[PDB]
RNA sequence: GCGAAGAACCUUACCUGGUCUUGACAUCCACGGAAGUUUUCAGAGAUGAGAAUGUGCCUUCGGGAACCGUGAGACAGGUG
RNA sequence: CGGUCCGGCCGGGAACUCAAAGGAGACUGCCAGUGAUAAACUGGAGGAAGGUGGGGAUGACGUCAAGUCAUCAUGGCCCUUACGACCAGGGCUACACACGUGCUACAAUGGCGCAUACAAAGAGAAGCGACCUCGCGAGAGCAAGCGGACCUCAUAAAGUGCGUCGUAGUCCGGAUUGGAGUCUGCAACUCGACUCCAUGAAGUCGGAAUCGCUAGUAAUCGUGGAUCAGAAUGCCACGGUG
RNA sequence: ACUAUGGUUUUUAUU
């Protein structure tokens, strides 16, 4: 047995894995201690696993790729909980009610011409 | 443009040959400042600034469609108002309106 | 080996262009790389929408080029010298070598 | 006209332990450097102890007691509208506003060292002189001076 | 103390105690005062007496003030006995820059109409 | 932040001084030279001359294209 | 799943990325309230998302005798020893003040030294340009690789980390007077771009008044291309933090 | 209803 879960944020592409036994996490076919550990909160990889009180009863492992080092962490957020959802049914609408189960589109869309950032047109003045 | 200044733009580059094709050796040393003397060639020094108009000096590549010198698209050799005009008839071939 | 080009702007002439050389060879038994129509090329204009006056408002027009190459193995008069004659089909450029 | 958004909230952040100190970066943030203003949290409230150490049962019970909001003003126009119309203001404004409504001087000749600057606004919060003055304390006269309509 | 001409105060950066005065340099200052040993960078406690005058055959050298503010005054008199197109704008409104002349001159042109 | 994405001249209007008038873009007829190479004098230059010199492509031997020159009408020309 | 320079290296296959794209899903449907137990509008449920979700796509009739025959098209009208055609030099860049369109600074969570990371998106065989030398540099010579998701332009900047200013209309700020160069071009005086070094004013958020904005938006910091001797702050293409 | 007040714009192609 094994849940999995996946997550995207500006150009980050990450998917998880979590399995019932001893607490661990792995990433990118290494040791997580080899990059990180010096984040300044860190909770976009405890808070979701904070909610259920798990501590050390699942065995993680995650696959990231692409975009800037804080975005990875943000899009692993979904991963460890769209993986987590199938941990407890009664927890499906605790993590929902924590807002980590709901995504935004607020991340910037496709250019509509000649706007130069898509939500601003040009001023003006006098009469 | 006048159908007068598109005999000129025939006109303009007449010379490839008798200016412009037999004196290019010297065309790459004539303003060297790496070089003897102050004066040493000054029987040629004037040949290819000696024809007027009709020089690369001058010459630009056109709006085929309008004689006109500024403002055309060099992917098509013509301007917006021609480019719209075709697209109107859908004539210019795998050109199709979209933004991506 | 000898190696063949297809070129079109058309999404299904360029597969019009490969049924002449891919299934002609496919239905004699011949050996195939099999189906693979590679990355698109494609460029963007923005032209201006008045004839008249107006700067200011514009519109936005795609080109888009297919290139496949579908590779040979077993050559035919049936292939490397038939798509060299295709009249049936109109806006390809057919280009091979030896 | 038609607009009924939903209301934004902060969490307490667990580093901090408390939803009063979780808005520090947004509170004295600018150019959307926010990791350039988490730098200076919670270590600008042990500067603050450098100046009165009473702990943090104690270190807001003046520094903004002092300064919070109690009345909005200003008319509403219903025929000879030429005067003031008082409310007491809602509990969601106990801690708002006084570390916000104004940059008088601090975009004109600057405000001092920066990563002393919350240090020396919580002090100056419980010192309740010269600067920051006129634009509470006019309000609690104003709306003695002028409340005959309601 | 000494770093530049009479000036009699003892204060300021070594570079900045000796820029934008006398003409002597922005930015020739700051590859000069190793002479004297001076460091661009932590304050100077071995100074020795009179070490400080080693910058004079170092700024002259070059033109200093009144040498400067000559080659200044000389751009327009090395032909005089003769007319020259440098005089006539030297007392106009009207500048040497090649610019559309009715904007952006009032700095040339001064106060009043 | 104009019609008009770039200035010695140019796309270009305007002005003065040169030059032409069925002109010249171009079509039908007419009609001599290959295009060119070397080179000097006048004029602001367009143009206008002075002294050498090539004879290609085409070639039913009649006659054409490239590049130039010059004449007649039907005309037109137009940076209105 | 298999083999193994133990490596997507290679048989081969798309876990999930990327690029191709295509489909599901939203109907007041469903439970309730309010109402004219109609439509609406708000809560509940299932949902990543709900009541044009937010953005695109666009612009029905019709006026100002709007501008426009310089985008075309056109009837009438006009010039014709010329308002047509051809040439040389001027001029349009002339300047005593008036206003839009902007742009840069009006410093000290500002400025900079040193060390570090991730976006997208475009150009490209008289072209895209690395290397190397000569020189303070613009540049002058020498010149590899590239024919495009494959190879030059090319280690995105702030943010991340370690340090340093001296309180001063500031090492700020830039209009400018000087010195010396690079190069094109019929020629840079009138009418030039770039390079190094002396000099440095005004400026501390601004008056009637007119202004964008309901959140990836205020703020702030980054990437190219069309034009192509020289030339824009506009245009179109694009992101990080908030 | 919900502040008591604020004047002038040549005749004119003419649809």
């Amino acid at each position: 047995n094994q849940y999995y879960g996946t997550g995207r944020r500006k150009s980050s592409a990450a998917r998880v894995f979590i399995k019932p036994g001893n607490g661990k996490i792995v990433i990118n076919q290494r040791s997580l201690e080899q990059y990180f550990g010096r984040e300044t909160a860190r909770m976009v990889v405890r808070q979701p696993l904070e909610l259920v009180d798990m501590v050390e009863k699942l065995d993680l492992y995650i696959t990231v790729k692409g975009g800037g080092i804080s975005g990875q962490a943000g899009a692993i957020r979904h991963g460890i909980t769209r993986a987590l959802m199938e941990y407890d049914e009664s927890l499906r609408s605790e993590l929902r009610k924590a807002g980590f189960v709901t995504r935004d589109a607020r991340q910037v869309e496709r250019k509509k011409v000649g706007l130069r950032k898509a939500r601003r047109r040009p001023q003006f003045s006098k009469r | 443009a006048k159908q007068s200044m598109k005999a000129r733009e025939v006109k303009r580059v007449a010379l490839a040959d008798k200016y412009f094709a037999k004196r290019a050796e010297l065309k790459a040393i004539i303003s060297d400042v790496n070089a003897s003397d102050e004066d040493r060639w000054n029987a040629v020094l004037k040949l290819q600034t000696l024809p007027r108009d009709s020089s690369p000096s001058r010459q630009r590549n056109r709006c085929r469609q309008t004689g006109r010198p500024h403002g055309f698209l060099r992917k098509f050799g013509l301007s917006r108002i021609k480019v719209r005009e075709a697209a109107m008839r859908g004539e210019i071939p795998g050109l199709k309106k979209a933004s991506w | 080996r000898i190696r063949i080009r297809l070129k079109a702007f058309d999404h299904r002439l360029i597969d019009q262009a490969t049924a002449e050389i891919v299934e002609t060879a496919k239905r004699t038994g011949a050996q195939v790389r099999g189906p693979i129509p590679l990355p698109t090329r494609k460029e963007r204009f923005t032209v201006l929408i008045s004839p008249h006056v107006n700067k200011d408002a514009r519109d936005q027009y795609e080109i888009r080029t297919h290139l496949r190459l579908v590779d040979i193995v077993e050559p035919t008069e049936k292939t490397v010298d038939a798509l060299m004659r295709l009249d049936l089909a109109a806006g390809v450029d057919v280009q091979i070598s030896l | 006209r038609r607009r009924v958004i939903g209301q934004r909230k902060i969490l307490p952040d667990p580093k901090f332990g408390s939803e009063l100190l979780a808005k520090f970066v947004n509170i004295l943030m600018v150019d959307g450097k926010k990791s350039t203003a988490e730098s200076i949290v919670y270590s600008a409230l042990e500067t603050l102890a450098q100046r009165s150490g009473k702990s943090e049962l104690e270190a807001f019970e003046v520094a903004l007691e002092n300064v919070r909001p109690t009345v909005e003003v200003k008319s509403r126009r219903v025929g000879g509208s030429t005067y003031q119309v008082p409310v007491e203001v809602r509990p969601v404004r106990r801690n708002a506003l006084a570390m916000r409504w104004i940059v008088e001087a601090a975009r004109k000749r600057g405000d001092k060292s920066m990563a002393l600057r919350l240090a020396n606004e919580l002090s100056d919060a419980a010192e309740n002189k010269g600067t920051a003055v006129k634009k509470r304390e006019d309000v609690h006269r104003m709306a003695e001076a002028n409340k005959a309509f309601a | 103390a000494r770093i530049a001409g009479i000036n009699i105060p003892d204060h300021k950066h070594a570079v900045i105690a000796l820029t934008s005065i006398y003409g002597v340099g922005k930015t020739r200052s700051k590859a000069i005062l190793a002479a004297a040993g001076i460091a661009e960078d932590v304050k100077i406690s071995e100074l020795s007496e009179g070490q400080i005058d080693t910058l004079r055959d170092e700024v002259a050298k070059f033109v200093v003030e009144g040498d400067l503010r000559r080659e200044i005054s000389m751009s327009i008199k090395r032909l005089m006995d003769l007319g020259c197109y440098r005089g006539l704008r030297h007392r106009r409104g009207l500048p040497v820059r090649g610019q559309r002349t009715k904007t952006n001159a009032r700095t040339r042109k001064g106060p009043r109409k």
